[PDB]
C-alpha cells in the first residue's frame, strides 16, 4: 500500500551531455538523470521510462 | 460538501442553477402566439398535438394506449420560421422555455459540460411541466472524427446522454422533449435514428394559402391604402420562406418612404418583390421560339 | 438602410415596418466592401464593434461559441451599435457533410451566430453588417434576407 | 481507489465503472419478439432455420 | 447490434470501414450475437472492371 | 482581505442557509459563509467578486 510513485513518460531527445529530457504524462517537461543500471544504448526516442 | 483538508460529507447543497442554466429561462412569454403565425397550415395542427396535447394529459395518451413522441424535430428550410414556432408554444403551454443552444454543452474542459447535459434535465423534471428546446442539433448530434481527441470525446459522450435520458424520462409526458434543425443530412442518425426520436415534423415553406396569411400579418400592422391584393403576390413569390415575404414587407415600406407616402399600395409591393426575387431563385424570360 | 433607422427610428415606426437588421455584401473582391464600413463608421458614431471571421474560433471547442455570446451580449446593452464581422464564410461556409476534424467546427459556430441576431433574442437595432469575399460560399441561411 | 499520499492501490472499488455503447443502437435481449410481430408467419420459420 | 446504411459510406472512405471492424469487435466480446446489417443496396453494389 | 493575495471567482448561485456558491476561476466551486461586507441583493449568478 505504502508502494512509491514513478511518474511515467516517454523520451523526448537524448542529449550529448548525459542527460535525458523525457517529458511526462503529467504534461510538463523535465530534464532528468539516469540510474547506473539504466542506460542511453537501451533508450531511444518514444522509449517509455 | 466536502472539506477542503480533509473531504468528508458534512451538509448537502441544493444545486438549481450554475449562471448558463440562469440564462436559458425565463422570458416570461415573448410576442409570437399562433396569431402572429401564418398558415401553413396542416403543420400547425401537427405540432400541436406531437406537444401541447399531451402535456396538459399524459393520462389521457396512456389510457389510449399510443405512445406520445420522445422527442420532436422540426426540419426544412430556414427561416419557415421555426424557432418562431418554438416562442408560441411558449405563450400558450405556460411550462417555462428553457432556450439553450446545443454548442454550450460541449466546452472546452470536460463535465463543465457534460454535468450540463445532466443538468439541463434534472432542471426540467422539477419544472415539469417542460418544454426543452433544443435547437439546431448540429453539435449534439454531429457524427463522431474518429478522433480529434480534445474536441471529439466532448461530441461524443454529449451526443450520447441527451438520447439515453429522453428515452428514459419519457415512456409517457412529464418532460417533453422539443427542438429543431436546418440540416440533419449533413450528419449521422442519432436524432435521426427511429430508437430514440420518432417524430419528425416536416415544416416547409408554405403552401399558397399560408403565403397570403402570412402577407396579411405583416401588413396588419402596415398603414396601406386599399388596392392590394396579397394573393397575387403570393403568387409571384411562390418557391419563398416566410423571411423572403417578411424581407419583401420592410422594403415595400421603406420604398414607400422613397415615395415620400407612408400608406403601401400594390404597386408599391410589385417592385418590392422585383428587387428581392431577383436576388433569390428566379424569375422566368422566356418560353422558347418553339412553345408560347 | 443603417443611418436612417439609426440617427431617426421615429420614420419607420410611421409606417409600421421594421427597421433593418443587417445588410450583406458581396460580389468581386476589391470593390471596396470594408471600405464602405469603414466609411459608415465615421459618420453613425454610435459604437463601431470591429471584428474579424477569422479572430472567432479559437483552439477548444466552445471558446469560439463564448466568443460569439460575447459580442451580441456587448451589442445590445450599446444598442444601437454595429457589429461588423469581416467574413460570414469563417463562421459559416456550405458542405455536403463534415468530415469532421476542423469541419465540424464551422457548423457549432454557424449556430451561435442565427439564435441571437434575432434567430430568438431580441436585437436592440444591431445591425449585423456583413461580409464574404466570393458569391457562393455561404450556406442559404445567411442567403436568405431576414 | 489510491492512498493519495504514495499513489499506490489501497482498494479495487466495485461497479468498475458503467461502459459506453458505441455502434448503436445495441439492444442487448431485444424486446421485440417474434409474438410482437405477425403476419410474416412463414418468413419467421425461415429465419429460424 | 443495429448499423444502419445512413452512417456507412462517404465521399471518401476509411472511417465507413472502421465501423465494420467495430461491430465485428463487439460481436465477439459479447457472444452470442445477432448483427443486424441495413441497408446493403447503398453499401453493396455493381462491381466495375 | 483587502489586501492581495486576492482572486476573482464568479458567483455560482447563492444558498438561503447562509452561504454562497462561487465558482472559482482556478477551477472548483465552492461554499464560503455570507459576510456584512457584502450584500446577496448585489450578488447574482454571473457576480465577479
Ligand atoms: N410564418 C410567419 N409568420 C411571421 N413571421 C414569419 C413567418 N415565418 C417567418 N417569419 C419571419 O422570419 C424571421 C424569423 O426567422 P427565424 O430566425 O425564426 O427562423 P428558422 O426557420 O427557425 O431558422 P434557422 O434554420 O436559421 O435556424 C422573422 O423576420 C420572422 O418574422
Ligand atoms: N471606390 C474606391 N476608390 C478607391 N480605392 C478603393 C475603392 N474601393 C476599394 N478601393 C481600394 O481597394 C483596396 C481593397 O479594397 P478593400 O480592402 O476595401 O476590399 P473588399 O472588397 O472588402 O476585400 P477581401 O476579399 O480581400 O476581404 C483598398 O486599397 C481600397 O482602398
Ligand atoms: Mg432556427
Ligand atoms: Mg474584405
Amino acid at each position: 500500500l505504502r508502494s512509491p510513485p514513478l511518474l511515467v513518460g516517454v523520451v523526448s531527445d537524448i542529449l550529448e551531455d548525459g542527460r535525458v529530457v523525457v517529458k511526462s504524462s503529467t504534461g510538463p517537461k523535465f530534464v532528468v538523470n539516469t540510474s547506473q543500471y539504466i542506460n542511453e544504448e537501451e533508450l531511444k526516442p518514444g522509449a517509455r521510462v | 460538501a466536502l472539506n477542503q483538508q480533509t473531504l468528508a460529507i458534512v451538509n448537502v447543497l441544493p444545486t438549481s442553477k450554475d449562471p448558463m442554466v440562469y440564462g436559458f429561462e425565463v422570458e416570461e412569454k415573448p410576442e409570437v402566439s399562433y396569431e402572429d403565425i401564418g398558415g401553413l397550415d396542416v403543420q400547425i395542427e401537427e405540432i400541436r398535438e406531437a406537444v401541447e396535447l399531451p402535456l396538459l394529459k399524459p393520462e389521457l395518451f396512456a389510457e389510449v394506449g399510443i405512445e406520445p413522441p420522445k422527442g420532436v424535430l422540426l426540419y426544412g428550410p430556414p427561416g419557415t420560421g421555426k424557432t418562431l414556432l418554438a416562442k408560441a408554444v411558449a405563450n400558450q403551454t405556460r411550462a417555462t422555455f428553457i432556450r439553450v443552444v446545443g454548442s454550450e454543452f460541449v466546452q472546452k474542459y470536460i463535465g463543465e459540460g457534460a454535468r450540463l447535459v445532466r443538468e439541463v434535465f434534472q432542471l426540467a423534471k422539477e419544472k415539469a411541466p417542460s418544454i426543452i428546446f433544443i435547437d439546431e442539433l448540429d453539435a449534439i448530434a454531429a457524427r463522431r472524427t474518429n478522433s480529434d481527441t480534445s474536441g471529439d470525446r466532448e461530441v461524443q459522450r454529449t451526443m450520447m446522454q441527451l438520447l439515453a435520458e429522453l428515452d428514459g424520462f419519457d415512456p409517457r409526458g412529464d418532460v417533453k422533449v422539443i427542438g429543431a434543425t436546418n440540416r440533419i443530412d449533413i450528419l449521422d442518425p442519432a436524432i435521426l435514428r427511429p430508437g430514440r426520436f420518432d417524430r419528425i415534423i416536416e415544416v416547409p415553406l408554405p403552401t399558397f394559402e399560408g403565403r397570403i396569411q402570412i402577407f396579411k400579418i405583416h401588413t396588419r400592422k402596415m398603414k396601406l391604402a386599399e388596392d392590394v391584393d396579397f394573393k397575387e403576390l403570393a403568387r409571384i413569390t411562390e418557391g419563398a420562406s416566410g423571411a423572403d415575404i417578411k424581407a419583401i414587407c420592410t422594403e415595400a415600406g421603406m420604398f414607400a418612404i422613397r415615395e415620400e407616402r407612408a400608406k403601401v399600395t400594390m404597386l408599391d409591393f410589385t417592385k418590392a418583390i422585383e428587387k428581392v426575387l431577383k436576388k433569390t431563385t428566379p424569375i422566368p424570360d422566356l418560353k422558347g421560339v418553339m412553345f408560347v
